[PDB]
């Protein structure tokens, strides 16, 4: 196990023992009162392409 | 004397990073969180038209104050304003090649939480959702700068 | 090692460490001696702070002696509040 | 960013809702672990149960009741008894930014002229003001009461629905935190309004007049030298 | 119209949040369920305050009667003085003693102490009485006796009692609250009540309120 | 002349009322039975309410003891400038601060700020101290210590000690209406309570209240 007494490198779980971590990224949802997503997303509808 | 406040990020001496009261603070960590482009979980269109807001509203102060239109009354506002709806333009530009140029490939493999657990990718890094969020920063922007017109010629005390 | 995760205290809040540290040194910050004639070095410039606060939005003027008080104010008011929080001896003196 | 580790019920915080609180007298806090009726467990609790006015449970809820609408007003009241003192001294004409006669602008030459702007809403009558007011403030506490439309009521102290934007009420330990916060700004409007009140008895200039007056001298220009004044004879 | 029951007209009819405090459910009159402070969870207090409040309500109701009567009286037919109850309490100082129905040949008490001393000797003796009862038979009740104080006999029927009762304690709370507005007139304007009455049936709109309201300004 | 059982004397005497309530049946001085509202039901309430009441009446007669002494004194054989309780707060701004006995070789406080400064640090010192006790051995009891605050040693014999107890909530109910007829009379008339005894003591019913009872006339 990787996270205990200073025994690092678990094999199996990769995403902690290289360094992939999110340092500030939370990840909720209704930041924005609802319909700014309609306001906005049916305002860059034209243009969400390359 | 058995007291420190300096720490390697998360146990773990062998990642290239150490924790200090500038990284992860408790008031930094959850500011930084809070900005619009940690949040993950709302739509990229969204965060595009609220970063575009904010950086079109503070680019065109410059070049009403110190443009070469700065001196001559009633016209030194217009062509700051119109100059810098140009550089919001050529920063939509930008971002649309970035997106053409970097998520072109595969992504990558992983990604956990600082307090373990698996958390999913961002939408905001494929190749849609970085042009969504192109086209809510050119949206955002040009609206920003004509706010900031708008905002310069109806304020109670501006000079 | 140096630790395993950021401790969320590390200033350890101990009240009375900035109570006593302006009020510890503004009460003989005020005494009067012979080089002001009679007046003190918390007193002096509140007749400044009040007199450029009269006329508001005019910045005071950039040679006025009262920057001087302003500056060797605060060169003794942080440095006596960071030699406060070394009265942190809990563990080490 | 760390999420901080729930799990449990204590809601710790740093130092905040425990047996070890932070109470109010630094050695002399409230005998015998502080008041049985008292321990922790919401915002807002230091221990001064000196007078005992509450000591049914149901008495400690609906004084709270009371606690977080008063507390809310008086930032609102604070603020709004702040702003046009700051904004008539630096660029904007208002009529009388004074809080005395703030409302007794309608009588004054054609009805309340807002910002200095004769474009604007322009009230003339004090009975459709009063009309409206009865009217949209029964319905909304009402509603605060009952729960109606934008969303159910659920909780009376705090609902917590469609009505945040910013849809933070989601972690509940940051909130043990940010709900204490609350009340301690709240409360720190209950006391800046009583600043304007009993400055608003005694001398009967603004309360950021009273700012300026002292710090001209704050030695002279202070509340004892009203102290002769209110004294029969 | 269900008072006596979990069908009251409640403090806020359709948005009564029917949830209410279960310290009170109907089976007294005037249970309106308003109780935002709650100051009387205790039920023994609660008793305290359903005898408080009659004694109130009954009080204040008989002051408002004498507060609408005089000044009708003087006003239509008799003179009485000062008719306005601001200086009927200092008609027995003016010249003559308080003279009743302004007329010398009633009451005309010349000493306010003897009024004083008979009053207090009198006042104690009802309410010592009214406590623990006495004369007309021993109080057995002290929210409502039943005894000799009904020479009519209008208690028989049960439920027209009961809305007697409901009708007894919305008076007193109505009384109240006007009492309360004959003070603040008492206050601010200091002229008479009834004269507020014909001053604002004569001016509906041009004197209303907020002539009087710059008066008690700081400076 | 037994407080302290069923007998003791009650609020209204031979009104007694026999049906006292029964959260309080002697057992603590002062216990006179007079509930009419009862705000102290709750017994931690109750406790609350001894304190307090212990508190405001020590502190009552400590004020009415110090508004009984100067202007006698100043008034026998001595000279204070304003003995009156009035201006007494405000002899430290008249001319040459604060000199006490009317006498420049004593206190002479010339800065009020630092009276304030050091009361305020001097009264959270004791009133701390008084709540959770400290010097002098430690606080053991919040309503009578025991410790060494009687020099004397007159709290040995119980009986003689409650008599105390009851003496002193007594003195201290009185101190405490009579702070309050001090309070009126500085409001009404406004001038030395002790130049109102010597006014009614030469005046006994020419002028006794009611000439000043048009003073706060609205109009
Ligand atoms: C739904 C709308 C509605 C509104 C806006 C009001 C208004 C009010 N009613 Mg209410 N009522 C309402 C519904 C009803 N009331 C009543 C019957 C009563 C009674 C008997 C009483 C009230 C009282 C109150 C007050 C309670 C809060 C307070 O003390 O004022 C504080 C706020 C202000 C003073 C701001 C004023 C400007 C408030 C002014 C009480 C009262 O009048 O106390 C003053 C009171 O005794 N109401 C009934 C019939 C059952 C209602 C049904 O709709
Ligand atoms: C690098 C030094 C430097 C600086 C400071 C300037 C400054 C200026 N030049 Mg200039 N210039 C330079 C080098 C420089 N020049 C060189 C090398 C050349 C020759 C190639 C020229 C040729 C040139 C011409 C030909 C002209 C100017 C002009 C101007 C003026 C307006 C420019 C404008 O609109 O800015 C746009 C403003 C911005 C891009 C603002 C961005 C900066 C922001 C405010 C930084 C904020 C950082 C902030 C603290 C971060 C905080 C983060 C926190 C919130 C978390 C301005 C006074 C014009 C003029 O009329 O002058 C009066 C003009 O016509 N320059
Ligand atoms: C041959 C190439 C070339 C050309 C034609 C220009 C031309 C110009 N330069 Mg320039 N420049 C160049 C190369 C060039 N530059 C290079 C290589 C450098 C780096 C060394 C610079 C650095 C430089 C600086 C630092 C500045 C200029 C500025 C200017 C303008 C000066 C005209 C004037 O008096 O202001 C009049 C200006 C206006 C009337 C504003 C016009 C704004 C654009 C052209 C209109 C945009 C329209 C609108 C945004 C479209 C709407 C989009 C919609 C989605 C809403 C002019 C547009 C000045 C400038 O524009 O900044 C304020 C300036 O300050 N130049
Ligand atoms: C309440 C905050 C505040 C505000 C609104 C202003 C506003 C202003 N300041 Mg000012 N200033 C402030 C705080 C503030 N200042 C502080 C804390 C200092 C340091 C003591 C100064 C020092 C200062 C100087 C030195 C000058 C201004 C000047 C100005 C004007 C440009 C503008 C009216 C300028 C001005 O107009 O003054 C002549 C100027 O020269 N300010
Ligand atoms: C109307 C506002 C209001 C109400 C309903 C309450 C109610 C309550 N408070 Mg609270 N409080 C308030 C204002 C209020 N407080 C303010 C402004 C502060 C800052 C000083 C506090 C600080 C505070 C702490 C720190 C604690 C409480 C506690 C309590 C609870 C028990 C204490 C008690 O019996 O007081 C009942 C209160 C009243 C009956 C209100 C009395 C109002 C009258 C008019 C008297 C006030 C006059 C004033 C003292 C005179 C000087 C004014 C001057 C100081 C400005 C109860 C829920 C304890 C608790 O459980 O935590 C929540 C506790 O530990 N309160
Ligand atoms: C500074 C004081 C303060 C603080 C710290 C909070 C904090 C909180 N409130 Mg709250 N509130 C306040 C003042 C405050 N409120 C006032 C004055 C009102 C009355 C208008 C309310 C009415 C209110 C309601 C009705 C609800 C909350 C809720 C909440 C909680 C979640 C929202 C949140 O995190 O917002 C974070 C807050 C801020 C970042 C402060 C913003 C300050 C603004 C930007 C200043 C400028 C505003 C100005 C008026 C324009 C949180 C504990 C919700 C809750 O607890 O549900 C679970 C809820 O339902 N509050
Ligand atoms: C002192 C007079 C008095 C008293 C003791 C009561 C007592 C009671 N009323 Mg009541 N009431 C009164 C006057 C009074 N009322 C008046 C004048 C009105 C009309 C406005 C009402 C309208 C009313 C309603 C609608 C309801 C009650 C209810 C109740 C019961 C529970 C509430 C409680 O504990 O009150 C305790 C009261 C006090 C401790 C009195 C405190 C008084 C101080 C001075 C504060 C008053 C300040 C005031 C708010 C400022 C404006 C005054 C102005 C409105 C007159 C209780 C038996 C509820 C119930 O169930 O009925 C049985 C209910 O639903 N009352
Ligand atoms: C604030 C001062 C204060 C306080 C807290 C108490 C507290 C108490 N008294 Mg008490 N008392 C006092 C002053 C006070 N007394 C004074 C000055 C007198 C002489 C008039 C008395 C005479 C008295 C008797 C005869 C009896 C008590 C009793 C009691 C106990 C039960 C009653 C109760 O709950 O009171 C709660 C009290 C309050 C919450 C105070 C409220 C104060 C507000 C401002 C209303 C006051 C307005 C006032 C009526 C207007 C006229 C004032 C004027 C009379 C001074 C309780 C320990 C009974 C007992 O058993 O003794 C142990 C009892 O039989 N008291
Ligand atoms: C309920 C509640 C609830 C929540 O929770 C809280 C709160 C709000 C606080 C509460 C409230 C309260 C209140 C409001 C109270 C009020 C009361 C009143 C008004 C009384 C009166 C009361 C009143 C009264 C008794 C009165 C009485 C009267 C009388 C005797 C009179 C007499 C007279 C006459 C004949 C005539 C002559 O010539 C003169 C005189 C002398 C004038
Ligand atoms: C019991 C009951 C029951 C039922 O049920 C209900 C009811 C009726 C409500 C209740 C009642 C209550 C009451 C009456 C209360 C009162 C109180 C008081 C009077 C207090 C005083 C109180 C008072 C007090 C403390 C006082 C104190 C004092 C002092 C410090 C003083 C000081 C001083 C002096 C030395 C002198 C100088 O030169 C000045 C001065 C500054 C002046």
């Amino acid at each position: 196990k990787y996270g205990e007494n200073s025994r690092y490198f678990d094999l199996q779980d990769m995403e902690n023992t290289t360094g992939s971590w999110d340092m500030y990224g939370v990840d909720e949802k209704k930041r924005y009162p609802d319909n700014q997503a309609k306001f906005f997303t049916q305002a860059t509808d034209i243009i969400s392409r390359r | 004397k058995k007291a420190q406040v300096i720490s390697p990020v998360n146990g773990d001496p062998f990642v290239g990073m150490l924790e200090t009261p500038v990284t992860s603070a408790p008031i930094v960590a959850t500011y930084l969180s809070n900005l619009p482009a940690y949040r993950t979980g709302v739509a990229p269109v969204l965060r595009g038209v609220e970063i575009g807001l904010a950086h079109g509203f503070l680019l065109a102060g410059p070049f009403i104050k110190l443009g070469p239109l700065r001196n001559v009354p009633e016209t030194a506002e217009i062509a700051g304003s119109l100059s810098a709806a140009g550089l919001v333009l050529i920063l939509a530009l930008c971002l649309s090649i970035y997106g053409s140029a970097q998520f072109q490939s595969t992504p990558s493999i992983g990604v956990k939480t600082l307090s373990g657990r698996s958390v999913a990718r961002d939408p905001l890094f494929s190749a849609d959702g970085w042009s969504e969020f192109a086209a809510g920063f050119l949206v955002g922007g040009e609206a920003g700068v004509a706010w900031a017109y708008v905002c310069t010629q109806i304020l109670p005390y501006y000079s | 090692a140096s630790n395993k995760s950021f401790p969320r205290d590390w200033v350890k809040t101990d009240p009375l460490v900035p109570v006593l540290g302006f009020a510890g040194w503004t009460i003989p910050a005020n005494i009067g001696v012979s080089a002001f004639g009679g007046q003190s070095l918390f007193g002096l410039f509140t007749q400044s702070i009040g007199e450029n606060l009269a006329h508001f939005p005019t910045g005071p003027a950039l040679d006025d002696k009262f920057w001087l008080y302003l500056i060797t104010y605060h060169l003794g008011l942080f440095l006596t509040i960071t030699l406060g929080q070394i009265g942190v001896q809990g563990r080490k003196q | 960013k760390k999420t901080a580790a729930k799990a449990a019920a204590p809601k710790s915080s740093g130092v905040e809702f425990y047996g070890p609180n932070r109470a109010k007298w630094l050695g002399p806090y409230s005998e015998n672990s502080t008041p049985a009726y008292l321990t922790g467990e919401f915002p807002g609790d230091y221990g001064w149960d000196t007078a005992g006015l509450s000591a049914d449970p149901e008495t400690f809820k609906r004084y709270r009741e009371l606690e977080l609408i008063h507390a809310r007003w008086a930032m609102l009241g604070a603020l709004g008894c702040l702003t046009p003192e700051l904004l008539a001294k630096n660029g904007t004409k208002f009529g009388e930014a004074v809080w005395f006669k703030a409302g007794a602008q309608i009588f004054s030459e054609g009805g309340l002229d807002y910002l200095g702007n004769p474009s604007l809403v322009h009230a003339q009558n004090i009975v459709a003001t009063l009309a409206v007011q009865v009217i949209l403030m029964g319905l909304i506490e009402g509603y605060r009461v009952n729960g109606g439309p934008a969303g159910e009521g659920l909780d009376p102290l705090y609902p917590g629905e469609s009505f945040d934007p910013l849809g933070l009420a989601d972690d509940p330990d940051t909130f043990a935190e940010l709900k204490v916060k609350e009340i301690k700004n709240g409360r720190l409007a209950m006391f800046s309004m009583f600043g304007f009140f009993v400055q608003a008895i005694v001398t009967g200039k603004g309360p950021v007049q009273n700012l300026d007056d002292h710090l001209a001298n704050p030695t002279v220009n202070n509340a004892f030298a009203f102290a002769t004044k209110f004294t029969p004879s």
